[PDB]
């Protein structure tokens, strides 16, 4: 079966749009690179 | 939402590390420039058969050659890639410090380790000598950026561990840079055979 089937993002959660490293909702700037969530 | 992974690819400089993720076509023309960590995330997309996976490939921009690389490279990486130079005996001897370095951040994230170069003839780093996979059970692969030799080996390795589906298969390769050398098929067949007589003998 395929991956998107079954696949969903954490409730919440937000890709960075500048190195698309998945954060947490209540994190205002990603872990990452520090970007903010847009 | 996609099935996308941060793949962090680290190793020495001069190790071939940006050579081989400019490899992936797609990936260079559309990867992407980080300011604040000075970094290139490229999206390697492989097609399985049980659908697309991205690998977000972080490239550094040479930083390694002055130090270690800070947190936020390392935050959140899925999985990984270790380079060397078969070429350079001493990128072979600071795998460990990078494997360090890595999982003191990530912790136990799947690790494939991978020896560049190996369309060169004067291969310094011989199969006999790779033995730090075995030491900390992880993959290893020859290969060759220039050439396109293995290139997906270490991206289906990944794939599997992360889906957890031993099955998985790419049905077909990506778009890749047209090989700048050679590679001798039979020089790959015998590095090949290097490989398995190497893993039927003893840790000294
Ligand atoms: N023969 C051969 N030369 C390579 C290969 N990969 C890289 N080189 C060269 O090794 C040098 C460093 O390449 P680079 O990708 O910048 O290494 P990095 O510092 O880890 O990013 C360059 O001169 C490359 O042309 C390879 O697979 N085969
Ligand atoms: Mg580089
Ligand atoms: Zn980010």
């Amino acid at each position: 079966s395929g991956f998107g089937d079954k696949f969903k993002r954490p409730v919440g959660s937000w890709e960075c749009p500048v190195c698309c490293v998945s954060n947490k909702a209540e994190d205002s700037r990603c872990v990452s690179c520090t970007s903010e969530k847009p | 939402p996609q099935v996308q992974f941060k793949l962090v690819l680290v190793g020495d400089g001069g190790t071939g590390k940006t050579t081989f993720v400019k490899r992936h076509l797609t990936g260079e023309s559309e990867k992407k420039y980080v300011a604040t960590l000075g970094v290139e995330v490229h999206p390697l997309v492989f097609h399985t058969n049980r659908g697309p996976i991205k690998f977000n490939v972080w490239d550094t921009a040479g930083q390694e050659k002055f130090g270690g690389l800070r947190d936020g490279y390392y935050i959140q990486a899925q999985c990984a890639i270790i380079m060397f130079d078969v070429t350079s005996r001493v990128t072979y001897k600071n795998v460990p410090n990078w494997h360090r370095d890595l999982v003191r951040v990530c912790e136990n994230i799947p690790i494939v380790l991978c020896g560049n170069k190996v369309d060169i003839k004067d291969r310094k780093v011989k199969a006999k000598s790779i033995v730090f996979h075995r030491k900390k059970n992880l993959q290893y692969y020859d290969i060759s950026a220039k050439s396109n030799y293995n290139f997906e080996k270490p991206f289906l390795w990944l794939a599997r561990k992360l889906i957890g589906d031993p099955n998985l298969e790419f049905v077909a390769m990506p778009a890749l840079a047209p090989p700048e050398v050679v590679m001798d098929p039979a020089l790959a067949a015998q590095y090949e055979h290097d490989l398995e007589v190497a893993q039927t003998t003893a840790l000294p």
